[PDB]
Formats: structure tokens, C-alpha cells, sequence
């Protein structure tokens, strides 16, 4: 379809895409094998 | 005390009765529980998963 | 303008009510169209 | 494009890993885990006395 | 902002790895949605044993 | 800020490799050379809006002022086939060029990063090393046998069978540049994917015969053009890029190695500011028995090829 | 006023995608995430 | 993820415009067409690792089966010229070839980006206008003259001559694609520099004679090569950039506008997702005298070569 099923704007996406943000800037602020 | 007990004991504390009970009626919110809950599971072994519903 | 918006909300398989739509309301120079959205979206929570 | 690899391929492997020692795990706990053969109070301990 | 890049692909490979093991095992969360499908709840007694 | 002075830009490999050296943002000046219908190429090449310069010379008198400063040299020139020709007089007439023009970079700048590109080039290198060598200025470490075609074809055949991420594909490929040499390290494909015995043996023969098929290909119209011209094109931004300090400028190459009891031999070396830096040992390492088996398959006519070319190379004039 | 005049319908936007409960069958998958990586930069510029 | 099929793939333009193409991160597929030697082009294509398809046809039997679903259509087939022929017949050559392959493309993917390389193109897009026309499916919102190649060139020039940055200078382009038929508008270019008057005069001859002087500096050896690959390679790349909804592609062209009486004109346009978006109309406003008074004596030629070109196009068969 043109994306016409979709559940946009609902509980734990938003839960989700805020975890994996704050891990992501965890990981890379952290930094400073595993990583190529 | 069988596990079963301890399941419907952390069950009437871990949920909400609401009167007008309704579904989900477009499944595939079900599919990203079932997927979420899987990679849960296999992946981190150390943590519990509250029933999914 | 209000015909083509009750047109195109008409024009849909699964759409709000349409309750009223009135021209010119109380000496405005504006026109109202009323739409009720159904009881399922309502209970649903989410929207697509 | 200029974004090469990333993480690595040794840690799917290790990935790959855990969730086939998860589901072995699973597959064992599933099918031996209830087998009983007897409970019996242990109140003859000799070795304490004879 | 250089490092909105890096974490775009890094999310996409996950994605992709995710797929490549999620397609092996569609039978798996075929029958575990179809069991929450009838039965309204899913501990993980019920998750286990559907993990045949 | 670097010059490439590409000797014989007006053959078929000339003017591609021309046109893809010229807008490319290492190069900053580009001292065509043919020994004739070049200048065509150049008013060519002057109209496009990059801001390398071309300049022109015919004839070897003008060889003199052709490699005045330049940093890295590319010489691809050599007669394609013609009907009825031997290996004889094809080989003497494209080792007898690159004498010529070996003979005119030892004179003129021996410190430029040769880049030898004619065929077959397992017999060439070994030439152009004696040419240097005769003049006392020749220096292993700036000398290379582009032989990065077979890379990209086992590139493309590996991505093409196993579908895989072609950004991510790169494959070592040992050995020569002329069918049965190339040794394609199928088994070090980055990233790790597993093969059977028949797609390994399918892969390697594809490659060692995709220059047989692209040169029958075109019913005796030439040999691979295009794809030989990208290949040329990625060694010379590499090689321009190990100039500028790069520090993991890794390629593949067919350089005088001592990694084998060959005098020269094609595998990953890394390169730095002063020519060669290192050569990866690493390749010959792990091998399993099929690639081992064809190693000693192609080291004794590798060693022929070897021995024609400084035969050759020291013939009496 | 919609009834006895032959509009041209509309197509339904708003249908649900929802399982057969019962029904044993493996539903497929196309075979693949749809999601792309944002990387979009341009090659480095000339002169350098 | 777009498909571009050139039609004329093997002659001396369509190679490296092929391979060009080959190397643009926008191409998914490319659909190489000629009458004769294109599968060579094809087996060159093929080897290098580029997530792009190269598929070949032969004759025009496959020429439906080359314009199925493609996306962007690409013209340069025709015989560059040759020593004792005049324009009549040339002329009539490329006219019929490009009659031909666009009754193909109309017959086949009407939706298609044409963009017309065959010389003259003043002649060239009435014909093809005029063919699209006869079939009742003609888009004149998608349908290009590509005439990068004055463009680029006035660039190069003025980077040569005022000594500014080739990276930011662009210098529009009016009137036509042959002779004197070309108005660079060099008092509108970008970054602001002012010239002289014998310097504007020698910039503007030096712009209408840049064609006359790389088919002389050739000696007869053809028209030029790798610049109008360079230049189509560019609009090409713009169109495509310009079909996934960028919303600031503005490119020259000679297309259908309405600037000026003549019916064909050559101007600054910007693309949209839908073809032909806007024609930029500022280009005609704000002139100087000399630009005026060369505008008003191209107009007669440029609406002679149109009434040549449509007065062929309805000639009977």
C-alpha cells in the first residue's frame, strides 16, 4: 500500500525510539574489536 | 503455594480492572509485541516480560 | 467552498458523520460543517 | 554513499550465539524437565551415628 | 551535526540483521501470534512452549 | 596538487581513463601523451569545468618535456589485437613501447609512481624493473602492476551470486593477471559468507576466464576497455592518495614481492608516501587446499612468465 | 443526493490489516525491513 | 532506483556517456541500444562492481523489448560526419534515425525523460516534437534539448580568462546550439565579475567558435567525444535528481517555452517530479544592448533551422 497501514503515534514506539536514542548516545559518548 | 498462585497474585497487582473492556482491532500491534517480546527473551535472559495480552 | 468539502467528505467509503453543515452562521461571513468521528476510532486509541 | 561497515561480523556471530544457546536451552528445559522418582524422608542418617 | 550519519546506519544494520533472523523463524512468531490470537494472554510459560 | 602524466592517453584505454583522471579532485595538472591524435583529446578535455589542466605533447621529442615534475606516471599504451597476429609480434611491439618509455622516465623522473598497464603484465613489470635497473635509478618501491580488474570482477561475481551488500565486497585475488594466475581468496571474502564446493569452483573459473569472455564478447572488436579503464582509474586515485599521507591505503597489486620465491607477484600491499610501505604476508597464510593446490598450479608459468620477460628484457640491441 | 447520481467511489484508506484467527496458515513477508538509512552527503569537491 | 535507456550506445558519444552513467549513484538499470557492436559495451559494463544492470539489444526487433518501463529515454544515436558529405544528406540520416527511435519510444514509454543529443538539436526537437504530435501522446513538459555543453564551456572560459573559482562560476546561456545561435550571458554571471568590452567580444566569439575549433584542432578525425558524454552524463544526473522530488533543480535547456515567438527556445528551467515545471522568464529581463541586438539577429537563423526541422518532419512518406 502507500504506507496506508502504519500505527503511527502510539504507547511504546516512541518508548522505544527514545531507548534506543539514549543507548545510541550512550555508546557514542562513550567512546572516548568491538566497532569496526 | 504453586507458581500458578504467584502468577494471579503478581497478576492483581501489575493490572487494572476497567469496565467497557475493548481489543485491539488492527493486529500487527500484536506483531510488534510478539516480536519485541521474542528478542526480550532470547537476548536478555535477565529480565521478566509481563504477559502479553 | 463548503460543497466541495461535503462532496469529498461523502465521497469516502468509511468517513465522520456529517451532522449539520449551515451557511452564513449567526451574521458571520464563514459557513460550519459538523462531523462526528465514529465510536471505533474513538476506542481505538491510535490512528493510522 | 559513504558510510562503510559497521559494528563488525564477529559479533552477529556472537549474537548468532547466545540465541542458539537460548533456544537449545529452551528445547532441553521443554521436554526433561518433570521426571520424579521418589521423596522419601531421610531420618535413618547413620553416617551421623552408625 | 556529523554524527546523525553513523547512528542512521547503525540502526539499519540492526534492522537488516533483525529481518535476516526473524525470516528464519517466521513460523515461530506465526504460531505465538496466532496463540495470543485465541488466547487473550501470553505468559512466558506459554511462550516457552511455543518456542517449538 | 599532484600531476599524472599518462603515456599513449589516445587508444581506447587513453581517453576514458583520461576523462575520469581529469575530473577527479586529486589531480591538478595532466600531461597527455601519444604520439599522435592527441591533441583532440586535449582540446577535448580542456572544455570540461574541473580545474585540472591538460596539456598536450607528440612525438618523443616532446617526451622531454612530458614528464618534467610529475608525480605519478601511468603507462597504458600498447597495440590492441589484430587479425593474424601471434603472441610474437603483438608482445614484441608492446614490450619494445614500454621499453621506449621506461627508457624515457628513468631519464627524465625516476621518482613518479609507475604504474604499468599493458598486457600481459607479468611480462612487462619484470621489463620495465631490467629497463630501470640498467640505468642505476630503478626503485622496487615505485613500481606497480595494476592488476585490480580481477578484484572487481570477483567483486561483482561474489555480490552477484550470494547478494550481498555490494559497498561491503572486496576480495583478495592472488597471483598474475592472465587466466589461470588469478587465484581469487574466496574463502577471505569481507564480510563472512560460506561457499560450496561447485560455487567456488564455478567463482574461480568465472574469474580467471572473464577476460576471455569480454575479449570474445566483442567478436574480435578489442579487450575490456571500460571496466580495465575503471580499474586504472581506482589504483591512480589510491596511489594519489598514498602521496597526500593516507594511512590505510590498502590495495591490491602486482609488485616485487618476496612473499614467494617469485620475483614479483600480485597480492595486498599497503602503500605510503615514499612508494610501497608494506606487503601483506597475511594472504598466503590460512589458504585451504583448493587455493593452495592452484597456487602451485600457477606458480611454475607464473616463473615462465617471469623468466620471458627479463629474457626479453635483456636481449642485445 | 448521493444516491441516484453514479459518483466515482473512492477506494477504502482506512482498512484494517488483521489476522484469521483460527485459520492455519502461514502468512507470508515480502522478504525484507522497508526502512532505508538517511545518509545523504556529496562527494568532496575539486582542488584538494 | 531509476531506469535509463540510451538509444546509440556504441557509437563514439554513447560509450563513455554509457559508462558515465554506469557510475552515477542514481541508475538502477541501464538499457544499452545500437544497431550493431553494443554487446561489447554490455560485457565492458558488466565487470565492474557497480550495483547498476547493464542489459544490450541488438536491431530494432528488440527495441520495443529495450523501452519497456524505462524511466529516462537518452538520444545520441547518429553518424558523426564524414569527408565529401554536406549537410543535406547528414542531415537527413540523423533526422531519419532519431524519426525512428522516437516513433519507438512514443509507441513504447510516451512517459519517458527524452533528451535529444543528435546534431542539430535546433532541428531536431521540432522533429521529435512533431513525430510525438502524429501519435496524439506528445508531453511537451517531457521533452529536453540537451545543451549543457555551452554552458560548460562558457564556465570554462571565464574561470580561464577572469580567474575565479570553476566550482562556483555558471554563466547562462540563450538562443540556440549552433553557430551564432549561442548568447552566453555573461553579464548575469554568478559570482559577480565585470568584463570589458573587446573582453566580453572575445568571450562571446571564443563561446560560438569553441564547436568549430574542437572539430579543426581533430583534423577531420569527428566532432568532439568526451565533453557532450560529460555534459549529457550532467543532465542526466540533474534530471534524475530532479525526478525524486528535489525541489532546486535548475537546469539550461532547449525546450518548448514561451518566452520568446519562437516555438523552441533555449533557456534556464526548472524540473519537477512531473517534467517541466517552470521556465525561468528573468533571463530575458535586465539585457544589455549587445546581448539585445545578438538575440534579435539569432532569431532569424534560429526560426529558419525550426522551420527546416518541422517542414522535414511532415514530409510525406
Amino acid at each position: 500500500p502507500d504506507e496506508k497501514n502504519r500505527i503511527t503515534s502510539y504507547g511504546f514506539v516512541e518508548n522505544d525510539s527514545d531507548l534506543v536514542h539514549g543507548l545510541l548516545e550512550v555508546q557514542g559518548a562513550l567512546v572516548g574489536t568491538l566497532l569496526f | 503455594i504453586d507458581t500458578n498462585t504467584i502468577r494471579s497474585a503478581l497478576h492483581r497487582q501489575t493490572w487494572d480492572l476497567r469496565s467497557q473492556v475493548r481489543s485491539v482491532q488492527d493486529h500487527g500491534i500484536l506483531f510488534y509485541q510478539i516480536g519485541r517480546a521474542v528478542a526480550q527473551n532470547v537476548l536478555i535472559s535477565n529480565c521478566p516480560i509481563d504477559p502479553i495480552s | 467552498h463548503e460543497a466541495g468539502h461535503i462532496v469529498l467528505a461523502h465521497l469516502f467509503p468509511r468517513f465522520d458523520w456529517h451532522a449539520f453543515s449551515q451557511l452564513l452562521p449567526g451574521g458571520k461571513e464563514t459557513a460550519v460543517s459538523v462531523f462526528y468521528p465514529r465510536e471505533d476510532m474513538v476506542d481505538q486509541g491510535y490512528t493510522t | 554513499p559513504m558510510e562503510t561497515q559497521i559494528i563488525s561480523d564477529d559479533t552477529w556471530k556472537l549474537v548468532d550465539e547466545i540465541w542458539d544457546k537460548k533456544v537449545e536451552e529452551i528445547k532441553a528445559e521443554a521436554v526433561i524437565q518433570i521426571e520424579e522418582e521418589k521423596k522419601k524422608p531421610q531420618i535413618l542418617m547413620a553416617t551421623h551415628f552408625f | 551535526l556529523s554524527n546523525g550519519f553513523f547512528r542512521s546506519n547503525t540502526r539499519s544494520e540492526s534492522y537488516q540483521y533483525l529481518s535476516n533472523l526473524f525470516i528464519s523463524n517466521g513460523t515461530l512468531l506465526d504460531r505465538m501470534t496466532k496463540t495470543l490470537l485465541k488466547k487473550r494472554w501470553l505468559f512466558s510459560d506459554e511462550m516457552k512452549i511455543g518456542f517449538m | 596538487s599532484y600531476k599524472v602524466a599518462v603515456l599513449g592517453a589516445a587508444g581506447g584505454i587513453g581517453q576514458p581513463l583520461s576523462l575520469l583522471i581529469k575530473m577527479s579532485p586529486l589531480v591538478s595538472t595532466l600531461h597527455l601523451y601519444d604520439i599522435a591524435n592527441v591533441k583532440g583529446v586535449a582540446a577535448d578535455l580542456s572544455h570540461c569545468n574541473t580545474p585540472s589542466q591538460v596539456r598536450d605533447f607528440t612525438g618523443p621529442s616532446e617526451l622531454a618535456d612530458c614528464l618534467k615534475d610529475v608525480n605519478v606516471v601511468v603507462i597504458p599504451a600498447g597495440v590492441p589485437r589484430k587479425p593474424g597476429m601471434t603472441r610474437d609480434d603483438l608482445f614484441n611491439i608492446n614490450a619494445n613501447i614500454v621499453k621506449t618509455l621506461v627508457e624515457a622516465v628513468a631519464e627524465n623522473c625516476p621518482n613518479a609512481f609507475i604504474h604499468i598497464i599493458s598486457n600481459p603484465v607479468n611480462s612487462t613489470v619484470p621489463i620495465a624493473a631490467e629497463v630501470l635497473k640498467k640505468k642505476g635509478v630503478y626503485d622496487p618501491k615505485k613500481l606497480f602492476g595494476v592488476t585490480t580488474l580481477d578484484v572487481v570482477r570477483a567483486n561483482t561475481f561474489v555480490s552477484q551470486k550470494k547478494n550481498l551488500k555490494l559497498i561491503d565486497v572486496d576480495v583478495p585475488v592472488i597471483g598474475g593477471h592472465a587466466g589461470i594466475t588469478i587465484l581469487p581468496l574466496l574463502s577471505k571474502t569481507k564480510p563472512s559468507v560460506n561457499f560450496t564446493d561447485e560455487e567456488i569452483q564455478e567463482l574461480t573459473v568465472r574469474i580467471q576466464n572473464a577476460g576471455t569472455e569480454v575479449v570474445d564478447a566483442k567478436a574480435g572488436a578489442g579487450s575490456a576497455t571500460l571496466s580495465m579503464a575503471y580499474a586504472a582509474a581506482r589504483f591512480v586515485e589510491s596511489s594519489l592518495r598514498a602521496l597526500d599521507g593516507d594511512g590505510d591505503v590498502y590495495e591490491c597489486s602486482f609488485v616485487e614481492s618476496t612473499l614467494t620465491d617469485l620475483p614479483f607477484f600480485a597480492s595486498r600491499v599497503k602503500i605510503g608516501k615514499n612508494g610501497l610501505e608494506a606487503v601483506i604476508e597475511s594472504d598466503l597464510q590460512g589458504l585451504t587446499e583448493y587455493e593452495q593446490k592452484a597456487l602451485e598450479a600457477l606458480k611454475v608459468e607464473l616463473k615462465a612468465s617471469i623468466d620471458k620477460g627479463v629474457a626479453f628484457a635483456n636481449k642485445p640491441a | 443526493k448521493m444516491k441516484d447520481l453514479s459518483p466515482l467511489m473512492f477506494e477504502d484508506f482506512v482498512k484494517p490489516f488483521q489476522i484469521n484467527p483460527d485459520d492455519e496458515e502461514l502468512l507470508p513477508h515480502k522478504d525484507r525491513v522497508s526502512y532505508q538509512p538517511v545518509d545523504l552527503r556529496a562527494a568532496p569537491l575539486h582542488r584538494s
